[PDB]
């Protein structure tokens, strides 16, 4: 029931990081009409997020959660 | 518990559901556009439509009598003629003179020519026919003058390659929307041809081209008429007998004769005289040809 | 549906092959299980 | 950061000024106006909108198909805006180029096209009182010949009210549809420039073309912008598809562009004397008679490749005794195929 | 320069009026007015809540008719409603419960009389039917940007105010825009009348009618549910015959998320209706 | 510090990446996106508004779109056999901006440059011709339209970025090698090459930077690319006929240690014909492979043994 | 038989229920129907849209 608000969050997007910036503001390639550059959440480091990989990005907070794959 | 509904299509390519509602409707209930709509109720409140001397009798009457003489129509039970055919050999200038007289009608004028209806794609001819009936039939009574109807009214025997029979599909589709649609009291169809080589035999109807007025070769009288129109306002010196210059105008349409008038308007600057002379017309004739 | 065909003289070499095609399609869609009680057509000519 | 310091300190009032000027609805353009209160507008997203006019914009300042600012909350028009591609800045014709001093050879047709661009604008009163209208224009197709020299002559011999010329490469471009708003915006610039003369150079450069040439005829032959300013198509190929049937009308005077002669080149050489100072001992007729049957563009290539081969020789002054091999080589090696 | 700890009292009147007003809450912007009485500084009570006719303009100061508002308020003053207005409410469907510039402008214009100016926005369109938790809005002074934002005491209720913890609106637009806590109140008349009214709303008329319907349907309709229930029971036992093999091999770890126990317990609960209603048939047959 | 770290609310979570169209003198610029959203707001700090060159990708927001900032994104006398052609390109493209006593008095300024080509191509001989500009100039060579075709269909805007950096780097010579636009989507190559031609001709420019076009064949250029593409001078590269190969191989043997025991003809004409590319490759792997034997001398069997790798490479697959 | 799948014109698909007023006559598949924005109820459906010669 505490997660019910995260169900009310209208889901989340699927981010794909393509290039990391040195100003702690990594741009993420998303669905068309997207391309939302934003800083990742504080509990997740930046150097671990490698480019050219898909990640988990929320639709409102824009915070990264984790990396996604005859013998 | 009566059945009544309609299908809606928004500009953003979104289809919704709504019945036929609104105020008292008289010209509504037709498949048109530019209607009233609120934010999300999507109701229909206000429907609006989206989109000189020798002849003065036949043109002005045929457009005023079907609108002003309705009293004699109810007193006599007679419908007025609709289609007029200004045909005959060239030289009269039916394009520029008929368009100029259509501008003298003081009503709305809509340009419509041969290549206007003929499009590169198919199906657009009926779109421009229902569009000419959108502006003409749906909007205020306007005047539409087409030309060169004989070139597109060809009826070949080998039905394997002929575009003029698709122009007879759009054209005979218009004749379907005139013979099939009895209330033709609104904007008429005025046609004209520059030759009587191939005339469409299916144009025999009151709604179709009925008042087929024959205009012969522009002889001294007719060339004096259309050229007296072309020179009824300009500075004409008291020496233009129109005999030699009206005789030399052979196989010259009103556009080429207007070009002769321009060439007459060319050398008179350096001739020294500020008024157009007699020999300058034939000088323009022998100058263009 | 009540049709009134007209001006068929100008459309009537392979000029006859299309006539046999459209006409054999008319038989193929008029002699089978077709609603003949609802459809109606009148063909006209000039010569 | 130094530029962002004074503006960063001047960013305090941007919060109190952020509430106004926020109106932005993608700058949707209108289509027409049937009645004065209600105006039909079409956004770029293919969504037609209708809204009433606000009290901050006068109804007389509204133009057909004008990009103006419009609110996204009240849907009203808050404030209009004047608007620039490179065609707008390059489209302006300045720097008076080659003048009339190249009179030679095709003298009759250059007079027929001179008395239509010069005389009607300079002497309008006797052309209106003398007849029905002044001459419209001529057509210049066929061989190139002395191309890009006669339009230059019309630019130099201007009455100081410079006209607007348009190259044919701007019509057939990527993302079609911009040609209509282009001819409408240059016609609007003609309205701003007291009925400026409109010219279309090299028209030689399929619905994407049929809209530009059919709408282009519907604009030039149409009476909306003007019907008396200028109509002339100096080009290499006329592409007579619509004009092939639209020629018996407002357009007339079907003539050629020019033709090369033996004694005509000495005038183009006499205007090439206005270039780098050439020794006046060399006679221009001597340089003109040794190149028989040479067009204006061929001798333009003589004075162009002879100038590149002149600056190549690393000299001070240009004399035919030095680049004579460049001269006969540039007339013969180019006369083999042209 | 003084601030206290205010709390908005919400009874069932304004709640049900916001539920019916939410049912009639068309996407068009709506208007409403709240009433009440001011007893002290840090408390506010709402009693009277009504709706306003919709307009094409929507939420705006021009849509509020002063002669209609004063007329209806006078008609409430001549009746047994001696309460003055305390605020105005509306609905924000779709684009979120946040306030635009027009709403804060008409709020700034409407807060000149009442210093509190309670603002409530209901949005039952996208809200699930599980929770109907609503939040009240407030307006902060623009001159308080130098000093603390909200110097409100009793920081205990902020944990109860942290339930609407959306990560875009609260701190996505928290600047110059805060909220306040909401509590309820219920007397004995609402408790017994509404409780007995809801129990009766889930009960029968005479309370003895629909009992024999199920007691006698146990032999006609429930038999099909018992046969199908045994069909699912066997449909699980066919795998329960295979369970002692894996349970007899690995015995380490659980891989199937199915419990196979509470479902059968629920089947027994549905089967106990025959036992519980057997005594009912014994009472109907007996006396 | 607070004034610099207080604008973080605009560049925070509600942030996007858009494409600006143009900047208006009324301090409100116009941006665009995939659907073309035009929003005009007064400018803010962190922007330059001068070197930005409107028409590129900028930073947007989910807000009213107030612009908070922007985000950017072997000499001429060594080879033989073409000394007249290399002093022709030397004297031709080293004429502007260098040696000005014989450049400004003439007053010609043909801002077009020469157009190179070569049947061998490979960029070795063409780069050896274009190396004359590396003497005294800023290094700037846009090698072909490879980056135009390997990237998204953004069009000639990258050519506008290379043209604006070539305008900010006027003392340079834009060299183009291995033109594979039409020789190798496909409909966009004609419009980006026609806009490359229009912008290359000087539609809104003057004699700032020279453009040298080099490719594998002069016939690859369309007839449209002739009159507005070649107005300065054209060249002609003959077949190497073992003389360009003799001079290039002489340069390759001017640094390495090898006697005359190595046969020249069969190695410069080993498979069919080759001037410097794969013989430079077998010189590299001949210095390395000969270094594997701990001997600086080039063995007669190790040179051809390393040559067997290149001879077998392009013939097997 | 009570709950079926619907296909909207916009492209996204949904599922609706059965209203107490209507019956299973028009509820059969293959007939275009109408829906409501609130609760996705169903108000009503939407209907889609021998010879003689005289010579
Ligand atoms: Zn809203």
């Amino acid at each position: 029931r505490e997660e019910l608000q995260l169900l009310q969050e209208q889901g989340s997007y699927v981010g794909e990081v393509v290039r990391a910036m040195d100003k702690k503001k990594v741009l993420v390639k998303v669905h068309p009409e997207g391309k939302f550059v934003v800083d990742v959440d504080k509990n997740i480091d930046i150097n671990d997020v490698t480019p050219n990989c898909r990640v988990a990005l929320r639709n409102d907070s824009y915070t990264l959660h984790k990396i996604l794959p005859l013998d | 518990r009566k059945g009544k509904c309609a299908v809606i299509k928004t500009s953003t390519r979104q289809t919704y559901f709504l019945p036929v509602i609104g105020l008292v409707d008289a010209e509504k209930l037709k498949p048109g556009d530019l209607v009233g709509v609120n934010k999300d109720s999507y109701l229909i409140l206000e429907t609006l439509p989206t989109e000189l001397d020798k002849q003065i009798q036949e043109l002005v009457e045929a457009i005023v009598l079907p609108m002003n003489h309705k009293e004699k129509f109810e007193n006599l039970g007679i419908q007025p003629p609709k289609g007029v055919l200004m045909y005959g050999p060239p030289g009269t200038g039916k394009t520029l003179l008929a368009r100029a007289c259509a501008a003298q009608t003081k009503a709305t004028f809509l340009k419509l020519a041969g290549p206007q209806l003929v499009q590169m794609f198919i199906g657009d001819g009926a779109k421009l026919v229902r569009d000419a009936f959108a502006l003409a039939k749906e909007k205020a009574p306007s005047i539409i003058f087409i030309d060169e109807l004989d070139a597109i009214g060809t009826k070949r025997f080998d039905s394997e390659k002929a575009g003029d029979r698709e122009v007879q599909r759009t054209m005979l589709e218009l004749l379907n929307q005139l013979d099939g649609f009895q209330p033709n009291t609104q904007v008429k169809v005025i046609a004209a041809t520059n030759r009587v080589d191939i005339l469409d035999p299916a144009l025999l109807r009151s709604g179709r081209l009925d008042r087929k007025i024959e205009f012969p070769m522009p002889n001294e009288e007719a060339r004096a008429r259309i050229m007296q129109i072309h020179s009824r306002k300009m500075n004409v010196s008291p020496d233009v007998n129109y005999e030699e210059l009206a005789r030399c105008t052979d196989d010259f349409n009103g556009a080429q004769c207007k070009a002769v008038c321009v060439e007459a308007g060319m050398i008179a600057l350096r001739r020294g005289a500020t008024e157009l002379t007699h020999e300058d017309y034939m000088e323009g004739i022998l100058e263009v040809q | 549906c009540i049709i009134f065909m007209d001006e068929i003289d100008a459309i009537g070499t392979s000029a006859d092959r299309e006539i046999q095609r459209t006409l054999m399609e008319l038989l193929n869609q008029m002699d089978g299980f077709d609603t003949l009680h609802r459809v109606k057509m009148i063909m006209a000519t000039n010569r | 950061a130094p530029p962002a310091l004074w503006d960063l300190a001047a960013d305090k009032q941007t919060l109190q000024s952020e509430q106004p000027l926020q109106v932005a609805r993608c700058t949707k353009i209108i289509n027409a106006d049937s009645e004065d209160p209600k105006y039909i507008i079409n956004v770029k997203q293919f969504a037609k909108f209708v809204v009433d006019l606000s009290d901050q914009v006068a109804p007389t300042d509204i133009e057909e198909g004008m990009r103006v600012g419009v609110d996204r909350n009240k849907y009203q028009i808050h404030i209009p805006l004047p608007p620039d591609p490179t065609v707008t800045m390059m489209q302006v014709e300045e720097k008076p180029d080659v003048t009339y001093s190249d009179v030679g050879g095709c003298k009759e047709q250059i007079e027929k096209l001179r008395e239509v661009v010069e005389t009607p604008l300079l002497h309008p009163e006797r052309f209106v009182n003398l007849g029905i209208e002044p001459p419209k224009g001529v057509l210049l197709f066929g061989p190139p010949g002395t191309g890009k020299t006669l339009c230059a002559r019309a630019v130099a011999n201007r009455t100081d009210a410079c006209f607007i010329r348009v190259i044919g490469s701007e019509l057939v471009q990527k993302y079609v549809g911009e040609g209509a708003r282009m001819v409408r915006e240059l016609f609007e610039m003609a309205r701003t420039k007291k009925a400026c003369l409109i010219f279309f150079d090299e028209i030689d450069a399929d619905n994407e073309v049929q809209r530009t040439m059919l709408e282009l005829i519907n604009q030039l032959d149409g009476f909306d912008p003007r019907g008396n300013i200028k109509v002339l198509m100096a080009t290499n190929r006329p592409d007579t598809l619509d004009p092939a049937l639209m020629r018996p009308g407002r357009l007339d005077r079907k003539i050629e562009f020019s033709l090369p002669d033996l004694e005509g080149r000495t005038h183009i050489f006499k205007i090439h004397a206005r270039s780098m100072s050439v020794e006046r001992d060399i006679r221009f007729e001597l340089l003109a008679r040794l190149c028989p049957n040479s067009t204006g563009a061929e001798i333009r290539s003589v004075c162009t490749e002879a100038g590149m081969f002149a600056i190549r020789a690393r000299r001070k002054i240009a004399t035919e005794k030095d680049f004579l091999e460049a001269v006969n080589k540039v007339i013969k090696s180019y006369a083999k195929f042209s | 320069a003084v601030d206290t700890a205010e709390q908005v009292y919400i009874s069932s009147l304004a709640l049900l009026k916001m539920l019916k007003h939410g049912r009639a809450g068309v996407p068009m912007e709506v208007m409403g007015l709240m009433l009440g009485e001011f007893v002290d500084d840090y408390t506010v009570r709402v009693i009277d809540v009504f709706a306003m006719p919709q307009s094409g303009t929507g939420v705006s100061v021009e849509a509020v008719d002063p002669v209609f508002q004063a007329k209806m308020l006078d008609m409430l003053k001549q009746t047994g409603r001696p309460e003055m207005v305390v605020g105005w409410y509306h609905s924000h469907p779709g684009f979120g419960c946040w306030l635009s510039g027009v709403d804060i402008n008409t709020q700034q214009s409407f807060e000149a009389l009442s210093e509190r100016a309670v603002a409530v926005v209901v949005d039952p369109i996208q809200s699930v039917k599980g929770k109907v938790v609503i939040d009240a809005f407030r307006l902060i002074n623009a001159n308080m940007m130098v000093l603390g934002h909200e110097p409100r005491q009793t920081t205990s209720n902020l944990g109860h105010l942290n339930k609407p913890s959306i990560q875009a609106l609260i701190h996505g637009l928290n600047r110059h825009y805060y909220s306040i806590t909401i509590n309820y109140r219920k007397n004995e008349l609402e408790q017994k009348m509404l409780l007995n009214l809801h129990k009766k709303s889930w009960m029968e008329g005479l309370t003895l009618q629909d009992y024999s319907e199920h007691c006698k349907h146990n032999e006609s309709v429930v038999k099909e549910m018992l046969e199908l229930a045994k069909n699912y029971n066997k449909a699980v036992e066919e795998e329960d015959k295979m369970t002692p093999e894996q349970l007899a091999i690995k015995n380490v770890g659980k891989q199937d998320p199915k419990r196979h126990l509470e479902e059968h317990v629920d089947v027994l609960m549905t089967s106990n209706i025959v036992q519980c209603l057997a005594a009912m048939l014994d009472t109907v047959v007996f006396k | 510090e607070e004034e610099r770290s207080k604008v973080d609310d605009l560049r925070g979570t509600p942030m996007s990446v858009g494409t600006l169209e143009e900047i208006i003198d009324d301090n409100h610029a116009i941006v665009s996106t995939s659907v073309g959203s035009e929003h005009y707001v007064s400018i803010l700090s962190f922007v330059d508004k001068d070197l930005l060159e409107p028409g590129c990708s900028v930073l947007l927001n989910h807000k009213v779109h107030a612009v908070i900032g922007v985000l950017m994104d072997e000499t001429y006398a060594d080879i033989g056999g073409l000394d007249n052609q290399i002093q022709e390109i030397k004297e031709s493209v080293e004429l502007p901006l260098t040696h000005p006593e014989y450049y400004e008095e003439m007053g010609i300024k043909p801002p077009k440059g020469v157009i190179l080509y070569g049947p061998p191509g490979t960029g070795k001989t063409l780069l050896a011709k274009a190396v004359a500009n590396q003497t005294s100039a800023t290094f700037l060579r846009v090698v072909g339209s490879e980056l135009i075709q390997k990237y998204l269909g953004d069009g000639p805007k990258l050519v506008r970025e290379l043209f604006r950096v070539a305008e900010e780097h006027a003392p340079s010579i834009v060299f183009i090698d291995e033109i594979d636009a039409i020789g190798t989507g496909e409909r966009e190559i004609q419009r980006t090459m026609l806009e490359l031609l229009n912008q290359l001709d000087g539609f809104d420019s003057r004699g700032d930077v020279k453009v040298i076009m080099a490719t594998n064949r002069i016939e690859t250029l369309d007839p449209a690319l002739i009159r507005p593409g070649r107005i300065d001078r054209k060249i002609e590269f003959p077949l190497p006929d073992e003389k360009t190969k003799k001079r290039i191989f002489q340069i390759h043997t001017s640094r390495m240690t090898l006697a005359d025991d190595v046969t020249l003809d069969d190695l410069i004409m080993a498979k069919d014909d080759l001037s410097g590319a794969d013989i430079k490759a077998i010189c590299t792997e001949a210095g390395l492979m000969a270094l594997r034997e701990r001997r600086m001398k080039v063995t007669n069997e190790d040179f051809k043994k390393s040559k067997e790798n290149v001879l077998y490479k392009k013939q097997e697959g | 038989e009570e709950k079926f799948i619907v296909k909207a014109t916009n492209g996204p698909r949904y599922v609706v229920g059965c209203r107490r007023q209507l019956d299973k006559s028009k509820l059969k598949p293959g007939t275009r129907v109408a829906l409501d924005m609130t609760t996705l109820t169903i108000m009503r459906y939407l209907p889609r849209e021998k010879g003689c010669l005289l010579y």
